[PDB]
């Protein structure tokens, strides 16, 4: 399994480097000529912050998989777990609020004239950052490592019934981190696409294929990236908490780490998606 | 332009009172407000300050913690809440307009004032001269000495001259050192450098009699000087 | 800083806040430029210097700017309307035969100059075709031959009106980022404000797409 | 029209009978003014930071 | 007799041209080629004045070389304390379509005007703390493009009705009206002695006027496009113009003809504003290429470039002591250069 471990480590390193480079480029562009005078610019900066702070974490789990041990103590165990949960919730909520903001911009323009302001965008971003801390604080508290099962591992501690409690928090995380955000994103973008079909953007050639097709391609790219970079981890933890499959199988471990690689590729490719899909970034030569 | 104060009257020691001031005739919200008191046989003393927008509030050390200053801009009223009244706060309280920008004339307007009677470090300004005998048509000089140089790095010497006529509220003559005020005849001249300052009246008049006070606005608290009384 | 320089800075901050509030209130408003020939009639859609009329239609604040009293070089003051939401252009269909040079050709030249202006490249135009009743009653006697020697069509209100509108939008160049909205002015109805409302709503949607950066 | 041409030719006649100097004299005067005030020109020569109020 | 009058006018023009040609012996460049040039002038931005939310069209310094006033499309007349970047006053305007602004030499009044065809006068010094409008001057039939104070009671205005006017602020009346331009007058420049003033219009001509008598003394015709900017030399015996032909020309009052031409092959945008240095050696001009070019007046050589604005430079002006240059532009920013 040496070749498999080398491939997994190389994938982790490439994903982390790509994410860090993309986040650095995004912040440099925002500082230079993409100043936060617009709500979507504020949301782009916030997503870049969440993606970078999440990307600073991946080498820790890479070394954890490479060493099969936890030299990080209960201290950095609780730290890495809280950071992972915090970054997950903040990035998901920022994407959801981007979808809602675009839907309000297109479908309700008269009220969007007052609602879409930099002050309200900053307030909403602050509320999003604060709200996920209320879910990360129990991850700060109830996360202490153990020298069990032949090594040092991390596991959330719950009172009786511990199985009921861990199933409850897994179900709540899946419901309020994946399903509700994806439903809101798809509903908002579909209503936005219907309004964009109605408005004077599809009336002749070199207009529909130049604007509406590009908009549709962008929204399917965003939703598909979300699906393909957040579905395998959630279905894998669901099947883990549902059925009892070998926890030491090398193929199972490789599949789980590939799922984690896809989840980190989400934050690696979101800044690249903004760089290659923002028409404002395309205009900003 | 008129500031009319209300309140005052007899009050037992340790009591409470609230002084009011109705402003009418100017843009009240754009002016910072000062409270200045004067003992029945002594000079002026600064009490409290509130800025435009009620951002910064400054109090005198002898009044801090017991006095509260506030303003109500929509109703054009200024307040001074008094708590735990002592026998050392019996005086006549004045309200002073004050605006602040480049080229301003702070302390330009004063109110008539109301008297409060209670039943039975900062730099200093020295005016050693008192009861100076004067005659009409003469030239006199009134000197004020401070304890620190009032010349700031901005190049402004922060010395204010006031004239309190008998039975009248004090009036600003010169706001910054050598800067005549509006409505003041061009016979009052301001001069000085650093610590020593002088006010020169080239030609006198019967309306120029009174008590001349010297104030500093370089740093809080604002400190006056025992005025040099002019008399015939 | 001295005791008065600090107060000066406080005053400066206070009027900074006032400027920001005023700018937000101004940015929550749409601006319209009223153009057209004098004989077309700019007072039909409403009822020294330039005249500003303000009206509110379903929670949207409007700012009309009639510049018909400025008898000067337009090239020296047309750039101050660079950021207008839309242009309302009034052309009377009744003046296809009256001559002060036909009035209709004067309107065509003015429309051509405004539409292809270097300041209004992506600025939408709300074309208003006025005097529908007089034009309908007049086309039964004088045809479109005087206005158009190359018409070669019939003599009815619908066909002639459609032909005039088609030619006026054919004057438009670079029909990719610009939209010309054409409406026939209604006498006993309040649909003109509704039409302007839809045009400005489309412009707001376009501006929001451009701001959100997915256009 | 009619009186406009008369006004134009009258203005041209008034402008024609004017005292004039050579271009060399005017250029010399401009050069002399520029040379006589070059010292008191902060935009031309470098200014010390102490004297400059915009730091 | 229209043909005869036209022939007489043509003969008079030919006589004036012959006199102008006879008065020229050696060009300005010929007798300034032996003067020492200044190599390069690197002026950095010392202050950036923020607060405007629309396009800046005009600004004017005060006499004290510390206060300045700026006008924008946001409807605000802002007085700045340039030494600390402090804002002294923020005057709302009844009409937001302002195109010019001025500072009274006494520092008590600020004027503005534009598409409303009204020159408004505002009182900075007032017993109350607010700036109040003194009176509105009406009578122009076009937009006001420039206005300059003679004193507290006299102001001169230029309008788009091909007419300059002199007003009396005591009574709000036209003391003297100036006629003769066939195009819209765009710029004004009071002489240092405030006895004459020049105006450049859309007829590609600049006219020297007499304030007291009210007639036109000289007419200068070298430009091929409409003149947007005009400014007097510090000595009052010359003036410089700027038009949309990407060209600045220096005219002489006594020699009655053009002296020097300031143009470059790579410059094609028009000139929006122009000003002189304290000694008259430098000619600063604002262009439509987001730049301000510093010209050596006696050498017609580009001595520097002020490149700090992202939109069109619409106005500039040098302080009375030559300490700084304030450049306003269409990006809603004012920049102080030294
Ligand atoms: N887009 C950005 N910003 N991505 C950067 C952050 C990416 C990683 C986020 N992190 C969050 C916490 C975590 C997790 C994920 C999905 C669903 C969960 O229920 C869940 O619980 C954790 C978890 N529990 C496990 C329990 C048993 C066996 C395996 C488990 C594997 C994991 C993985 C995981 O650590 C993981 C995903």
């Amino acid at each position: 399994s040496l070749a498999l471990a080398i491939a997994i480590t190389a994938l982790y390193s490439a994903v982390c480097a790509v994410g860090l480079l993309g986040n650095v480029l995004v912040m440099f562009g925002i500082v230079r000529y993409t100043k936060m005078k617009t709500a979507t610019n504020i949301y782009i900066f916030n997503l870049a912050l969440a993606d970078a702070l999440a990307t600073s974490t991946l080498p820790f789990q890479s070394a954890k998989y490479l060493m099969e041990t936890w030299p990080f103590g209960e201290l950095l165990c609780k730290a890495v777990l809280s950071i992972d949960y915090y970054n997950m919730f903040t990035s998901i909520f920022t994407l959801t609020m981007m979808s809602v903001d675009r839907y309000i911009a297109v479908c309700h323009p008269v009220k969007a004239l007052d609602f879409r302001t930099p002050a309200k965008a900053k307030l909403i971003n602050i509320c999003i950052w604060v709200l996920a801390s209320g879910v990360g604080v129990p991850i700060m508290v109830m996360a202490v490592t153990r020298p069990r099962d032949g090594a040092v591992v991390c596991m959330l501690q719950f009172p009786s019934p511990s199985w009921y409690w861990d199933t409850v928090t897994k179900i709540c995380v899946f419901l309020f981190a994946f399903v509700v955000p994806i439903l809101i994103i798809t509903v908002c973008y579909g209503l936005m696409l219907l309004r964009l079909r109605s408005v004077r953007l599809l009336s002749g050639s070199k207009e529909k294929d130049r604007s509406l097709r590009r908009i549709t391609r962008m929204v399917l790219v965003v939703v598909g990236a979300f699906v393909v970079c957040w579905a395998p981890i959630h279905i894998f933890v669901i099947v883990w908490t549902l059925v009892d499959i070998d926890r030491r199988d090398p193929l199972v471990v490789a599949a789980l780490h590939l799922c984690i690689a896809l989840g980190y590729a989400n934050s690696s490719l979101n800044p690249v998606l903004y760089a290659f899909l923002d028409e404002n970034f395309k205009r900003c030569f | 332009v008129q500031l009319v104060e209300s309140g005052g009257g007899l009050v037992q020691p340790g009591g409470s009172r609230k002084l009011s001031c109705s402003a009418s005739g100017f843009a009240f919200s754009s002016f910072g407000m000062h409270w200045v008191r004067q003992a029945p046989e002594k000079g002026l003393e600064w009490v409290a300050y509130i800025s435009s927008g009620s951002g910064t509030i400054y109090y005198a050390d002898t009044v801090k913690g017991r006095f509260t200053i506030s303003r109500d801009d929509p109703k054009n009223t200024l307040f001074l809440q008094m708590t735990s009244l002592r026998s050392e706060d019996t005086a006549m309280y004045y309200c002073v307009r004050s605006i602040y920008y480049y080229g301003s004339s702070p302390f330009d307007f004063w109110g008539q004032g109301t008297t409060l009677t209670v039943s039975s470090s900062d730099i200093v300004m020295t005016q050693a001269t008192s009861s100076v005998p004067v005659t009409p048509g003469e030239s006199v000089s009134i000197s004020c000495r401070s304890s620190k140089s009032l010349l700031h790095s901005n190049g402004n010497t922060y010395l204010y001259w006031f004239l309190q006529r008998p039975g009248q509220s004090p009036q600003l003559l010169i706001y910054r050192m050598s800067n005549l005020a509006s409505g003041v005849p061009d016979r009052f001249s301001g001069s000085g450098s650093g610590t020593a300052f002088t006010l020169t009246i080239s030609r006198l008049e019967a309306e120029d009699v009174g008590v001349y006070y010297c104030m500093q606005h370089l740093e809080y608290p604002l400190t006056f000087g025992a005025g040099t009384k002019l008399e015939l | 800083l001295s005791a008065e320089d600090k107060a000066a800075v406080e005053r400066s901050k206070m009027i900074d806040r006032n400027l920001r509030e005023d700018g937000e209130k101004a940015a929550r408003e749409v601006k319209l430029l009223l153009l057209g020939a004098g004989e077309s009639g700019k007072n039909t859609i409403v009822k020294t210097g330039i005249v500003e009329t303000h009206f509110t239609f379903k929670d949207l604040h409007f700012k009309m700017f009639d510049v018909g009293a400025q008898r000067s070089e337009r090239k020296k003051w047309i750039h101050c309307f660079e950021g207008v939401t839309a242009i309302i252009f009034c052309v009377a269909l009744s003046d296809y035969d009256l001559v002060l040079m036909n009035r209709m050709h004067a309107s065509m030249k003015l429309f051509d100059s405004i539409c292809n202006n270097k300041w209004f490249t992506d600025t939408s135009i709300i074309l208003f075709l006025n005097k529908k009743d007089l034009f309908e009653e007049k086309i039964k006697k004088s045809p479109l031959t005087i206005c158009y020697p190359e018409y070669a069509g019939s003599n009815t209100y619908e066909e002639a009106a459609a032909y005039i509108q088609c030619q006026f939008e054919d004057l438009n160049k670079r029909k990719d980022t610009k939209e010309i909205y054409t409406h026939f002015t209604c006498s006993t109805d309040t649909k003109n404000v509704q039409f302007v409302f839809d045009a400005v709503t489309d412009v707001i949607i376009k501006n929001n797409l451009k701001d959100c950066g997915l256009f | 029209s009619i009186a406009q041409a008369r006004k134009l030719v009258e203005q041209l006649k008034m402008e024609a009978n004017i005292d004039r100097i050579k271009v060399s004299k005017a250029a010399a005067d401009l050069m002399a003014y520029c040379e006589a005030h070059a010292k008191e020109d902060p935009l031309l020569t470098p200014v010390p930071a102490s004297e400059n109020p915009f730091r | 007799e229209l043909d005869q009058l036209r022939q007489e006018a043509e003969q008079l023009k030919n006589q004036i041209r012959d006199a102008r040609k006879a008065c020229a012996d050696a060009t300005l460049s010929q007798i300034t080629n032996n003067i020492d040039p200044v190599g390069r002038i690197q002026m950095r931005t010392r202050r950036t004045l923020r607060g405007h939310l629309a396009k800046i069209y005009a600004m004017h310094w005060g006499t004290d070389s510390r206060l300045l006033v700026s006008a924008s499309q946001d409807g605000k007349l802002i007085i700045w304390d340039s030494y600390t970047t402090n804002k002294v006053h923020a005057i709302p305007l009844r009409s937001s379509w302002v195109m010019t602004c001025a500072y009274a030499p006494s520092g008590n009044y600020v004027a503005c005007g534009g598409l409303d065809n009204i020159c408004s006068i505002y009182n900075l010094k007032t017993r109350e703390g607010n700036v109040r409008v003194s009176r509105e001057l009406a009578g122009h039939t076009g937009y006001l493009s420039c206005c300059r104070f003679l004193d507290d009671n006299q102001i001169v205005t230029s309008s788009g009705d091909t007419t300059c006017a002199l007003w009396d602020i005591e009574t709000g009346q036209q003391t003297t009206t100036f006629t003769g331009h066939t195009g819209d007058v765009m710029s004004l420049s009071l002489a240092p002695d405030t006895r004459l003033f020049v105006s450049g219009a859309c007829d590609a001509s600049a006219k020297l006027w007499d304030v007291r008598e009210g007639m036109c003394r000289q007419t200068f015709t070298g430009h091929e496009s409409d003149i947007n900017a005009i400014c007097f030399f510090p000595n009052g015996n010359a003036f410089a113009t700027g038009s949309d032909d990407a060209t600045c020309r220096l005219f002489d009052l006594r020699a009655d003809q053009e002296l020097m031409t300031y143009s470059h092959d790579n410059i094609i945008c028009g000139i929006t504003s122009v000003s002189f240095s304290k000694s008259g050696r430098l000619l600063l001009a604002g262009y439509d290429d987001f730049n301000c070019n510093v010209w050596d007046a006696l050498k017609a050589d580009r001595a520097g470039v002020l490149a700090g604005h992202d939109n069109r430079v619409s106005c500039l002006g040098v302080t009375d002591d030559g300490m700084a240059v304030a450049t306003g532009s269409w990006d809603s920013f004012l920049k102080i250069w030294n």
